[PDB]
C-alpha cells in the first residue's frame, strides 16, 4: 500500500514532498498519468521513466526508491535532498556564477551524464531546472527522466525535452544523435551558468550559430562553450574532450564547493 | 531581461 508507507505532504511542483514512515527519510512523491505517457518499457509494463531510473540506480543521479501502479497513474518515490535548491532558482537568485563554482557544478553534471550513458540511458532534458543542489554536501543531482530514452548509436527522430536546449539539427531536420545532442545541451547549460541565463530563446538563434557573451567570461570558458555549441554535430567535443579541456582543470571537490560557495 | 523556465 502507498498511503501506509509514506506521509504525503505539500506540492513541490505533480510532485509532492513526503517522508518515509519507516525511517523518516525525506522523499519526493511523483505522480504520472498513464494517458500522458509517450514511451513504455518493461522490466511488467511500466513508463520508460521507471525503466531508465532503475538502470541508473553514485550520488550524481536521483535515486528511485520505489514505485506503485494505480488504475490511471504510476507513483514514483524519489530521493529528496534536504536542504535543496534546483539550479534554475539558484542561478536566478545569485546571477552569473563565478567560474570556479560553475566549473565544479558543470564537472558534476558531466560525471552524472557519463554515468547515464554508461548505464545505457539518454536523459534528453539536461537543463538547470533538472539539476538539484544538495546545499550541505555541495553535490548536484540530475532529475526528471520523463523525456529520456535508451541510449542508442542510431538516429533519433522523436524528442520531447526542452526546445531551447535542443540542438540545431533537431530544429532544422527533426533528427539527432544522442551524445552530440547531449553535448549541445551542456553547452547551453554552461553558458547559462556563467552568464546567468541561456543564450538562445528562438529557433533562428539556435540554428544561427553565434554566441554573444553578456558577462565577462574567460577566453578558455568561451572556447569550451563555443565548441559545445558547434553547429555541425561532428564538430562538437566528446565528453572526454570536455573533461580534458583546459578550463575544466583543478575542479573543486563537492565538499570544498559547499564550504566556499554554499555555506 | 526576462529569465524564465521552459516546459518540456
Ligand atoms: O525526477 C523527478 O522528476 C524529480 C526528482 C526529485 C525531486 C525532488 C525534490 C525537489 C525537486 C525540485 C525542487 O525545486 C525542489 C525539490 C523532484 C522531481
Amino acid at each position: 500500500p502507498l498511503e501506509s508507507q509514506y506521509q504525503v505532504g505539500p506540492l513541490l511542483g505533480s510532485v509532492y514532498s513526503g517522508i518515509r514512515v519507516s525511517d523518516n527519510l525525506p522523499v519526493a512523491i511523483k505522480h504520472v498519468e498513464k494517458d500522458r505517457i509517450s514511451d513504455w518499457g518493461e522490466l511488467t509494463r511500466v513508463p520508460m521513466e521507471v525503466v531508465l531510473l532503475k538502470k541508473v540506480s553514485f550520488s550524481g543521479v536521483i535515486r528511485l526508491l520505489d514505485w506503485f501502479e494505480r488504475p490511471d497513474s504510476f507513483v514514483l518515490i524519489l530521493e529528496r535532498p534536504e536542504p535543496v535548491q534546483d539550479l534554475f532558482d539558484f542561478i536566478t537568485e545569485r546571477g552569473a556564477l563565478q567560474e570556479e563554482l560553475a566549473r565544479s557544478f558543470f564537472w558534476q553534471v558531466l560525471e552524472a551524464v557519463r554515468h547515464c550513458h554508461n548505464c545505457g540511458v539518454l536523459h534528453r532534458d539536461i537543463k538547470d531546472e533538472n539539476i538539484l543542489i544538495d546545499l550541505n554536501r555541495g553535490e548536484l543531482k540530475l532529475i526528471d527522466f520523463g523525456s529520456g530514452a535508451l541510449l542508442k548509436d542510431t538516429v533519433y527522430t522523436d524528442f520531447d525535452g526542452t526546445r531551447v536546449y535542443s540542438p540545431p539539427e533537431w530544429i532544422r531536420y527533426h533528427r539527432y544523435h544522442g551524445r552530440s545532442a547531449a553535448v549541445w545541451s551542456l553547452g547551453i547549460l554552461l553558458y547559462d551558468m556563467v552568464c546567468g541565463d541561456i543564450p538562445f530563446e528562438h529557433d533562428e538563434e539556435i540554428i544561427g550559430g553565434q554566441v554573444f557573451f553578456r558577462q565577462r567570461v574567460s577566453s578558455e570558458c568561451q572556447h569550451l562553450i563555443r565548441w559545445c555549441l558547434a553547429l555541425r554535430p561532428s564538430d562538437r567535443p566528446t565528453f572526454e574532450e570536455i573533461q580534458n579541456h583546459p578550463w575544466m582543470q583543478d575542479v573543486l571537490l563537492p565538499q570544498e564547493t559547499a564550504e566556499i560557495h554554499l555555506h | 531581461r526576462k529569465r524564465r523556465r521552459h516546459p518540456s
